[PDB]
């Protein structure tokens, strides 16, 4: 969307308010001396899904981190390949999900999630809309979804 | 878990799979005019005969086709269509002179003596691909007052059988016509259920043995008890909102309708009373009949334990997997590819919501694209 470029990176203390509006959610921190953002919550992907807990992160200058932590997925997965995921994270436990398109591939220089929208209004519609194709990966043996590029040599880190 | 004790919204979603997964099998309207077109030509044919026996007949359809119950046959690319001529002039004819009236007719037509397919009880026509034409001779009855259609057909045993085909259609579309009052809050439905049953019995028939295929439900004794059934709960004014909740009362309500005296089972035909359709589950020779009076039992068991099975699914992929196991792959995996394209469709318009309490994705917060690399 062409938006004017007045608007920059809000601060913490902004997004802080954005998680308590929508959705009922565990816990809501700020840690390493108001550095980081965690939030943490139950998300089912439909009516017959089962249970998910999905933790999120963030700090100034460093985009967002999705990891799910329960169930352990990989119990589920039966150490099959599961498509779309990040590096592991060392602090926080539990398989990290890759939910948007890094800056360096947009050509426009903005991409898909920006410090500009707030935690709330992308990341866990998108994290939802994460697990809902993961499920549909099983009994199907495909992703049925948006799929990466057919990458030639380029490693997107 | 149980499938009553599920919330209102799982057990409506249920029903719309339901409903979607017959919608497949059911045939569309384009097809039902060429069958109609079809015998339509083949009755003003046989009306142009210059035979005194055989002329003034009519063909009027019969079965599930008039009752708009049709499910197509699983591995068979043929619908059946079933009618029955009327010829008033045969009052008093005789067997073989209707039968070599008819087979003379269809013989001198180029197109339909190539095809003919002489069977037990009638004739067929062996229409290539896709649906099947079936024929019985038929007598007029007199004496018998009724709402419609005393007639008598024809049985090769017997030569001559009591029927009454007209009598039954009026009485299911005078009975599938009213709707169930609808708890207030601060193809009709009988068809749908008769065709769900339907579907159940022929997934049910194919996994067991010899014996127990060969005694399978019939078609006709499914319709009438659920008729039955259905009769009752409207009576009764019971109020359902849960659609599953109403199968399931037809369903527990079927058996109870069976009716014995003196060691014979009669499920009779409301209008005609000589028209039973359990005949041969009376007759015991061999204990064939006794088994068909297991079978039923134990497919509504079986038909009774399958809800009660996907309602205990957990996970989007356990609940299809449940619902390839009970209603057949093919007719699942159509259901589920629309949904995604639906999908796809809402998250390129804008329409995916997510829910406040649950997260979960509303289908119709516009969710931005790209949610994955």
């Amino acid at each position: 969307v062409v938006i004017r470029h007045h608007c920059k990176p809000l601060t913490i203390a902004q997004q802080y308010r954005a998680l308590k509006a929508g959705g009922p959610y565990e816990r809501l921190r700020i840690i390493h001396h108001d550095r980081t953002l965690l939030w943490e919550g139950w998300l089912q992907p439909s009516l017959f899904s089962r249970r998910y807990k999905v933790a999120v992160r963030y700090s100034l200058g460093t985009p967002p981190i999705c990891v799910v932590t329960e169930p352990d997925l990989f119990a589920l997965a039966g150490t099959r390949a599961i498509p779309h995921l990040y590096p592991a994270d060392k602090h926080i436990p539990g398989a990290r999900l890759c939910l948007f398109l890094p800056r360096s591939q947009a050509d426009d220089g903005l991409s898909e999630w920006r410090a500009q929208l707030k935690i709330s209004d992308t990341l866990i519609p998108w994290a939802s809309l994460w697990l809902f194709y993961f499920e549909q990966w099983l009994h199907t043996g495909h992703w049925e979804g948006g799929g990466k590029h057919p990458r030639p040599s380029e490693v997107k880190n | 878990t149980t499938a009553r004790n599920l919330p209102s919204g799982k057990k409506q979603r249920i029903a719309d799979l339901l409903s979607q997964i017959i919608e497949t099998l059911d045939l569309t309207k384009t097809q039902y005019a060429n069958i109609e077109s079809a015998y339509n030509g083949v009755g003003t044919f046989l009306s142009e005969g210059d035979d005194p026996l055989l002329q003034d007949a009519v063909i009027y359809p019969q079965g599930s086709v008039r009752l708009n119950t049709t499910v197509k046959p699983k591995n068979e690319e043929q619908y059946d269509i079933d009618l029955i001529c009327y010829l008033p002039h045969a009052t008093q004819a005789d067997y073989t002179g209707v039968i070599s009236a008819i087979r003379q007719r269809l013989e001198s037509h180029k197109t339909y003596k190539t095809l003919l397919s002489e069977l037990p009880r009638g004739f067929r026509i062996n229409y290539a691909g896709d649906y099947h034409l079936d024929i019985t001779p038929g007598r007029d009855h007199t004496g018998t007052a009724h709402p419609g259609q005393p007639l008598w057909v024809v049985d090769a045993q017997t030569a001559w059988k009591e029927s009454n085909p007209s009598g039954y259609a009026e009485w299911f579309e005078s009975s599938a016509s009213v709707q169930p009052l609808r708890t207030i809050l601060v193809k009709k439905l009988l068809n749908h259920i008769v065709q769900i049953l339907k579907r159940h019995r022929d997934e049910w028939a194919a996994e067991q043995d010899e014996v127990r295929q060969r005694c399978r439900p019939i078609s006709v004794i499914i319709t009438t008890l659920a008729c039955h059934a259905y009769n009752h709960i409207i009576a009764d004014r019971r109020a359902y909102d849960n659609d599953l909740d109403i199968l399931l009362d037809v369903l527990e309500l079927m058996p109870d309708f069976i009716v014995s005296t003196q060691g014979a089972i009669h499920v009779n035909n409301p209008h005609m009373p000589e028209e039973n359709f359990a005949e041969k589950w009376n007759r015991s020779e061999q204990d064939e009949g006794p088994q068909r009076s297991e079978a039923f039992y134990q497919w509504h068991a079986a038909a009774q334990a399958t809800f009660n099975t996907i309602a205990a699914s957990v996970g989007e992929d356990n609940l299809f997997l449940s619902l390839e196991d009970s209603f057949g792959k093919t007719p699942v995996d159509v259901v589920r590819q629309r949904l995604m394209e639906h999908m796809q469709s809402a998250r390129e318009q804008g329409s995916l919501h997510l829910d406040k309490k649950t997260g979960g994705l509303i289908a119709t917060a516009g969710v931005p694209k790209n949610t994955f690399y």
